[PDB]
């Protein structure tokens, strides 16, 4: 095992054994189990100890394997990051010379590169840190030396270009969060001044040098630099011309040249139009040279290798970006019209590529073009831009219809300790893709609705006669047809959908076999669901569709029933009104007929389909406006499940032990699920059904609670794996879901509070408190949370009872550690936020000890790791502070008792790395606190210093706290930081960046103005900020 | 026989350990046990062209419990840079992890996975994940517990690595 | 009953309501004479009268009425004249 | 998997098809889907149909199911295509493997123009396909579903006039789907129960007698009065 | 069930409906109903074959299946012309004209 040899690596009292260190480092990457565990542990401990110099200066020399030298470089980078400005200048110069010597020795050994590529890269990174901390003043000649060494030889020039790339990255793209704002500004200014010296070396190596590795490295460097290069160098030189001519038309340079051209095109300046025009023209010429207009781009991509695919994608990116940015310019340039059309054809061909990313990239520009054209004029198909683009739109529409992401997204998920359901996704990547395609297609239809009609008709007919028959094609065409909905005037929609339905029914009759029949059934069922506007004008057709759906729900073939139920509910939602009225030529509203047949329609559907169908019916009932008719409707509507409910209730009354019968529990769960869906759909009037079962519902909930608690006691947590336990927990969750849902839908808060609320407090809260912690139901808290959210103040009186019931027992679950019972934490803090935001006076009334415990809970909240919990805690705290501003009577006492502790806790959290996510909330809270302080509040936070204005005592207190936390900070640092807090009080973004800046400094053993403080610069920034917040 | 290694990167609170735990044993985990250092998890897959195995390395995404930082990446042939769609900041840190990765890798196959799309509060709006494009990265919307797209990252990595565009799991 | 006389002089006897089907007969309404309807068509129209009045408002399917193609033209002419 | 002439018909460009017909020996040539190019010409446009018919294109070209181009021309309601194909000598009563005559397919859509033309060329109305449906049966099934408008009403009027008489009460009762539309089931039942005026029966007998020729020109040679021949052309 | 009979004699023509069980005597009263000729003075024939007045319609050469209201059955009738059974003579209907050219078969 060799742990006895291993633990010596931390023995810093003796010289390092380079051989053993290298062996352990290599075994890390070639070890397992305890070997890897303790290896990484020892290495991490080793990297932390102070004597890093003795270890580095030895590893980099006597290390055999490369990764060991890499680890030594990592240690030295830690040293350079932490203790740089406090090293003796002797060691500073020694380190600088040692690293530059190592770099020169390693880089020039071969002509361009060696197996040290990672090792030389990390050497470059070390030198880049040194440069970050020493460049603008201690090495005012480094840039000139780099340029000279570059001109001297290529084995130095390539590595110098790598160095420059790394430095430009670190200085212009990765500064925030790792370098102070003022230091970053200084470095960027220095680079702006020193670029040209680099630029001429770049131009030399680009136009005269011919070492392909070197030129590729230079192109990468230019790409990176382009993110910030002053535009004078870019557009006012020959750089674009050189790129296009000498590097876009050779396999190993075209990728990088195209990336650079893309970055150049993305610029949005207005006075560089001619440079853009020339760029586009030359680029198109070159593209025609390498990529002819008639190439089979799709086959090329499928068969092509990484380079070809990357070139295709980057061609797409360049075209899309340049067009989105300046296409109007070329469109105005008459002579280039042919090139414009050729570029459009390029993007057409690329669009055929089967890669999703490339298709999305092209679709982005397509959507932009369509939206721009629609804005140009809202009327359908003369507008100038539209007049120009018209010829392409035909192919655009053809592609849009041939390819169309499926709108649906259905998944099978198992939850509740083993219960499987079906779920739908809202805005995953695929759904967004479909949304973009649909939006573009709708715009295009608004342009040429007639052409869309013709294309869709032709594709459908092609499916009919078997010429293009294929399930994939049929589904895609149906999704495309559904994509447009109301896109055309309802008369044209009438004609188009009539034709489509006739053709689809004809195809259904023509084909045969269960598979084809099922596919076509799903297809038409989808199409109809997406056209409620047509259905609401054709009562006969709507009735026929509903009847056919009823017929389908008896089908046993998989897929038919689920789609049938989904279509039925979709139709009910958008057509609820017509089912509850007598249509022309009808005797009774169609709802009445449906209700009478509920018995047999669902005779074959599985429980989930049953719930969905009941939800659809409920949606249908809600449209009813007559209260008495609605009540009769609801009575008959819930008649059926109520019978089983009452039977089970009577059986339980005869003997409650039936509740341990799994079948009865499952039936109860199904009944409650049905009721939940009905409550969701019907809305407030559903109370009539609720009252009929409220009391026995709560009673059975209590009985199941008792049963589950006893089972857990006798068997422990493991018994939750028992399906019976799963079933009771189901029943409970669904009961709570019903109650919370109805309360959400209810709109008579006083009636709810005085009728339905107290029974919960009786039979749920004390239950929760009594239950063993493991079996306590987290959803319990959410119900009261929603009840409070809806009732507002009307529930205030019972807040103390609710809290005495649940609050004390909840915290003991979530105070021992940060991890366990997360759902409990989320629900509890949601409840607390609701109470604070709506029932604040309750907090004033409860004993001060309870309020103290609440504040402790809030602090524990925003001290958590999970970002949601922390954000909830911070929001609760901010709302609490806001509210207390009105309770002036107790406001002063609350300040005196908690303000200093809260401020301490906020600074504690901010000064920690694991909570940068809530930086904005921290800034807001601190700004509010300091506004309270400075603007003036009556009391004084410290009795001995009663005459001492808080504006001074708090400054001193916070300075002392920061010093205690971080001794190595210079007094000037802390004093400036605290003064800025007041100065940056009203400029919340400035306050946030100031907090981040301070967070940067604490990580380093900063020096005594040793290139870190820039005190005079900060003074000017803060003093005007103090003036800024002043006015 | 074929063998590789895999390193996971991405700031904490984005499901780095849950993916590997699920693929190893299949059942979800809720507790946010912060990862320490790196854990070696031997992993296996079966395909139409046989079995391929990943030695998965789980790098903690917390600055306070990370360990060796980039040194873990030295021998890796593939990695997933993951974040969370619900936590916007986790996305803003993706470029930082990408940089820290490439500098020690030769543009190896890397997949960007946006976790926790099952949550209905999609703070990280789609239509604003354009970064993965310009770095030739393969992007997947994923979820550890709902299993949405739960196999696409591994499948795509296997296709690009073993070198067989017809590869498929079974 | 009513007696129908054809153009060729043939005489046909049919009860009133049966023969009453023709609108020309209703306008006429105990004898009717036709200058243009030959016997072979008068018998055909009488058979049609009995056929219709037998199957009028018939729940069961009505068997087809056989017609000789040779007589078809004058049969149609007679039907129009009688507007049966 | 298709000849260039078939693709030209796909685009249905008269110039392309007519210039490719210089090779027109392939005009009656099958392809991957067994669709003779005349089928596509009928599906798309009348000009292609005409030009193909000029160069000896077979009007009754079969396919994988024998659905002659006339069937497709009717199904698409390409009135001019249908009339041209028939005038050139297409089998008005061409039978597919299901015996679905072109009139049956025209009714399937309730398209008035093609049905009118097919009747005008003496199409058979009393045909019954293998599944047992009939033109009027399918047109009614369309009306049950509530689709269509006054156009389908006129199409049903023309079919009712043509068929002379018809019955729908299979086994003495209406089909289930029709039953759910009492305000239409009553109309259908009263139509079924009414024996039909003798004039209509005589009209049908005459129309059968004439046969397959173009009737309205054919009737011109008849001695029947102008109004009554118009009636024979289903003007009432 | 019932059957429809076509009664003819010379140019005369009479239509009626008779049940199968109906006796030919019943048809004799039916003739009497419009004709002053008594029943004994009437004798009926099926294609010249004398019909027994006592015979029932069902057992004779007439039945509903054989004759329909659209397709009746001809019945020959004779009087006692000069106190003697006149030889049966049914005057045929005028021969139909000749089919025009258009309507000849294909
Ligand atoms: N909504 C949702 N949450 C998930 C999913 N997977 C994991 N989580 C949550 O995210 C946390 C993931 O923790 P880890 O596995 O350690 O991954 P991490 O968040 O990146 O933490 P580190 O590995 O230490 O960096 C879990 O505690 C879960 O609560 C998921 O698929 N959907
Ligand atoms: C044609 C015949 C059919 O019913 N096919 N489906 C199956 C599948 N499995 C067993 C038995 N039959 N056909 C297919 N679809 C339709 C049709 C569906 C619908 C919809 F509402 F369900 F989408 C409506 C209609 C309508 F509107 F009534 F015409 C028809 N018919
Ligand atoms: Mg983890």
């Amino acid at each position: 095992l060799a742990d006895h040899a291993a633990r010596q690596l931390l023995d810093f009292s003796q010289k390092l054994d380079i051989n053993l260190l290298d062996n352990v480092v290599n075994c890390l990457y070639h070890g397992e189990g305890a070997q890897q565990r303790m290896a990484q542990e020892v290495l991490t401990h080793l990297k932390e100890h102070p004597d890093a110099w003795t270890r580095v200066d030895t590893i980099l020399e006597f290390s055999q394997n490369m990764n060991t030298k890499y680890y030594g470089l990592q240690i030295l980078e830690n040293v350079i990051k932490t203790r740089w400005k406090i090293l003796p200048r002797n060691q500073c110069e020694g380190i600088k010379k040692y690293v530059v010597g190592l770099i020169i020795k390693t880089s020039s050994d071969p002509t361009c590169v060696e197996k040290e590529k990672v090792y030389i890269g990390k050497l470059n990174m070390i030198l880049v840190q040194i440069l970050k901390q020493e460049w603008p003043k201690h090495w005012p000649t480094f840039i000139s030396d780099i340029v000279g060494a570059s001109r001297t030889s290529e084995s130095l020039c390539q590595n110098n270009m790598v160095i420059l790339k790394l430095l430009s990255e670190e200085v212009f793209d990765f500064s925030s969060g790792q370098i102070t704002q003022v230091k970053s500004k200084h470095l960027k200014d220095s680079m702006c001044n020193e670029f040209s010296q680099i630029f001429q070396l770049c131009q030399f190596v680009m136009e005269n040098s011919q070492n392909a590795p070197l030129v590729h490295a230079t192109l990468e460097t230019l790409l990176r630099f382009l993110n910030w290069i002053p535009l004078g160098y870019i557009f006012e030189t020959k750089l674009i011309s050189t790129l296009i001519y000498k590097f876009l038309n050779v396999p190993m340079f075209r990728n990088v040249s195209l990336k650079c051209l893309t970055e150049i095109a993305g610029v949005s300046v207005s006075q560089y139009e001619e440079q853009f025009v020339t760029l586009f023209t030359l680029t198109m010429m070159q593209l025609k040279q390498m990529l002819p207009l008639n190439t089979n781009i799709r086959l090329a991509y499928s068969n092509g290798k990484d380079d070809e695919q990357n070139f295709i994608q980057n061609l797409s990116l360049f075209l899309c970006t340049f067009l989105k940015e300046h296409d109007q310019l070329i469109e105005k340039r008459l002579n280039l019209r042919e090139t414009l059309m050729e570029a459009l054809h390029y993007m057409l061909l690329v669009s055929e590529v089967e890669e999703t990313e490339i298709f999305k990239i092209c679709l982005e520009y397509w959507n932009h073009l369509a939206a721009e054209l629609y804005r140009e004029s809202p009327f359908s198909t003369v507008p100038p831009r539209r007049q120009l683009y018209l010829p392409m739109l035909f192919k655009v529409r053809l592609l849009m219809v041939s390819r169309m992401a499926k709108p649906e997204e259905v998944l099978v998920v198992e939850n509740d300790q083993g219960e499987v359901v079906r779920e739908f996704m809202k805005d995953t990547d695929s759904i967004n893709l479909y949304k973009n395609m649909r939006e573009t297609l709708v715009y295009l239809t608004h342009l040429d609705y007639v052409d869309t009609e013709r294309i869709m008709t032709e594709k459908l007919h092609n499916q009919v006669n078997g010429t293009e028959w294929s399930w994939k094609n049929l589904n895609t065409l149906c999704w495309a047809i559904g994509s447009i909905s109301g896109a055309m005037h309802e008369e044209d929609e009438k004609r188009f959908l009539v034709t489509v339905i006739k053709d689809l029914l004809g195809l259904c009759e023509q084909k045969r076999g269960k598979d084809n029949k099922a596919i076509i059934a799903s297809n038409i069922m989808y199409i109809v669901g997406q056209y409620p506007r047509f259905l609401r004008a054709h009562w006969k057709f709507l009735k026929t569709v509903v009847n056919k759906l009823f017929e389908f729900m008896h089908e046993t073939h998989d897929g038919v029933q689920d789609m049938a139920c989904d279509t039925f509910i979709k139709i009910a939602q958008k057509c609820r009104r017509h089912f509850v009225q007598v249509q022309v030529g009808e005797v009774m509203p169609f709802i009445d007929e449906i209700l009478n047949n509920i018995n047999t329609i669902i005779c074959d559907l599985q429980p989930q389909q049953v719930h969905t169908f009941y939800e659809a019916v409920g949606y249908m009932i809600g449209a009813q406006t007559d209260q008495t008719v609605q009540e009769h409707l609801i009575e008959k509507y819930m008649l059926l499940p109520n019978q089983v409910w009452d039977s089970i209730i009577q059986q339980a009354t005869k003997n409650v032990d039936i509740l341990k019968d799994p079948e009865t529990v499952k039936q109860l769960g199904s009944i409650l699920k049905t009721n939940v869906r009905a409550c969701k759909a019907v809305g407030h009037p559903f109370v009539i059904q609720l009252g009929r079962i409220y009391l026995d519902m709560l009673n059975v909930y209590k009985c199941l609670s008792e049963n589950i608690s006893a089972a857990i006691q006798a068997n422990g947590e493991m018994v939750t794996k028992q399906p019976l336990i799963r079933s009771m927990r189901t029943v409970k969750r669904e009961t709570l879901k019903l109650i919370s849902g109805w309360v959400s839908r209810s709109n008579d808060p006083q009636m709810v509070a005085e009728n339905f609320v107290p029974p919960l407090l009786d039979a749920v809260l004390i239950d929760y408190q009594r239950n063993v912690p493991a079996a306590r139901e987290p959803e319990v808290l959410s119900t009261m949370a929603i009840i409070v959210n809806k009732l507002g103040g009307h529930i205030t009186a019972e807040i103390p009872q609710i809290f005495d019931a649940v609050f004390e027992c909840t915290l003991n679950m979530i105070n021992k550690d940060f991890e366990e019972y997360p759902e409990h934490r989320t629900n509890f803090f949601l409840l607390l936020q609701a109470v604070n935001s709506h029932c604040f006076p309750a907090f004033l009334a409860i004993p001060p000890t309870q309020f103290k415990l609440v504040l402790d809970s809030i602090i524990w909240a925003f001290k958590h790791t999970m970002r949601n919990v922390a954000d909830t805690g911070l929001q609760i705290l901010f709302t609490l502070l806001q509210n207390v501003a009105q309770e002036e009577a107790a406001a002063q006492s609350f300040y005196q008792t908690y303000f200093c502790d809260i401020l301490q806790h906020i600074f504690s959290v901010v000064t920690d790395t694991s909570h940068t996510a809530g930086l904005t909330m921290h800034a807001s809270i601190l700004a509010y606190m300091f506004n309270l302080v400075e603007e003036g509040k009556i009391s004084t936070s410290l009795n001995p210093g009663n005459p001492v204005n808080n504006q001074i005592f708090l400054q001193e207190y916070v300075a002392n706290l920061l010093k205690s936390a971080f001794p190595h900070l210079q007094d000037a640092q802390v004093k400036l930081f605290v003064t800025g807090l007041f100065s940056l009080n009203q400029d919340i973004p400035a306050f946030k960046e100031h907090l981040r800046d301070f967070l940067v400094q604490i990580k380093e053993f900063a020096g005594e103005d040793t290139s870190d403080l820039f005190l005079e610069e900060r003074e000017i920034a803060l003093r005007q900020a103090d003036e800024e917040k002043h006015k | 026989v074929p063998t590789f290694k895999l390193v996971l990167v991405g700031d904490g609170g984005t499901g780095k350990t849950t993916f590997v735990k699920r693929h190893l044993t299949g059942e979800f985990e809720k507790k946010y046990i912060a990862t320490i250092g790196v854990e070696v998890h031997p992993l296996s897959f079966y395909t139409n062209f046989g079995e391929i195995k990943f030695d998965v390395w789980d790098t903690a995404g917390l600055e306070k419990f990370g360990g060796l930082r980039d040194g873990y990446y030295i021998n890796a042939q593939c990695a997933i840079i993951m974040f969370d769609v619900t936590s916007r900041i986790t996305y803003k840190n993706v470029p930082n992890w990408h940089r820290d990765l490439v500098r020690v890798c030769e543009n190896i196959p890397i997949v960007l996975c946006g976790n926790k799309v099952d949550v209905k509060e999609r703070k990280v709006k789609a239509k604003t994940i354009t970064f993965h494009r310009k770095k030739n990265l393969q992007y997947y919307d994923i979820s550890a517990k709902s299993n949405y797209n739960f196999e696409k990252p591994f499948l795509w990595l296997a296709r690009k690595l073993a070198g067989n565009p017809q590869l498929e799991f079974v | 009953y009513v007696k129908l006389i054809s153009s060729d002089g043939h005489e046909f006897i049919v009860k009133r309501e049966h023969a009453l089907t023709s609108g020309t007969i209703k306008a006429m309404l105990n004898e009717v004479n036709f200058r243009e309807i030959p016997s072979h068509v008068l018998s055909k129209v009488c058979m049609y009268f009995t056929y219709k009045v037998r199957y009028t408002n018939s729940s069961t399917e009505i068997p087809e009425f056989p017609i000789a193609p040779e007589i078809a033209l004058e049969l149609l002419m007679a039907a129009n004249f009688l507007d049966c | 998997t298709l000849k260039p002439l078939h693709c030209a018909c796909m685009v249905s460009d008269a110039d392309c098809v007519e210039l490719l017909l210089e090779k027109g020996a392939e005009v009656n040539a099958l392809d991957g889907y067994n669709r003779t190019a005349l089928h596509y010409a009928a599906e798309k446009d009348e000009a292609c149909v005409e030009v193909l018919l000029e160069y000896g294109a077979n009007p009754n070209a079969l396919d994988g199911n024998r659905d002659t181009p006339l069937h497709w021309a009717a199904f698409k309601n390409n009135a001019e295509c249908v009339r041209a194909l028939l005038e050139s000598g297409a089998s008005v009563n061409a039978l597919d493997y299901n015996n679905d005559t072109p009139l049956s397919w025209a009714a399937m859509k309730g398209n008035l123009e093609s049905v009118s033309i097919l009747l005008d060329y003496g199409a058979e109305v009393r045909v019954i396909n293998l599944i047992g449906q009939t033109p009027i049966s399918r047109l009614v099934a369309l009306l049950v579903r509530g689709l269509g408008t006054e156009k389908e009403d006129s199409c049903f009027e023309l079919l009712h006039r043509a068929v002379g008489h018809f019955e729908l009460r299979k086994n003495g009762t209406m089909p289930r789907e029709v039953a759910r539309d009492p305000q239409l089931c009553e109309k259908l039942t009263v139509l079924c129960s009414a024996p039909g005026t003798l004039k209509t029966l005589a009209r049908y007998a005459v129309r059968r007698s004439l046969g397959l020729q173009y009737l309205p020109d054919a009737v011109k040679g008849l001695p029947l009065p102008a109004s009554l021949k118009e009636y024979l052309l289903l003007l009432e | 069930m019932d059957v429809f009979l076509m009664i003819r004699r010379h140019k005369t023509t009479i239509f009626t409906d008779a049940k199968e069980s109906s006796t030919v005597f019943e048809l004799k009263r039916i003739v009497e109903g419009i004709l002053k000729r008594p029943p004994d003075e009437q004798r009926l024939y099926k294609d010249d074959q004398l019909l027994d007045d006592g015979k029932t319609l069902g057992e004779c050469g007439f039945t509903s299946q054989t004759a329909r209201p659209q397709a009746p059955a001809t019945v020959g009738l004779a009087f006692r012309a000069d106190d003697t059974f006149e030889a049966l003579c049914i005057e045929p209907f005028s021969s139909p004209p000749e089919l025009p050219d258009v309507m000849k078969p294909q």
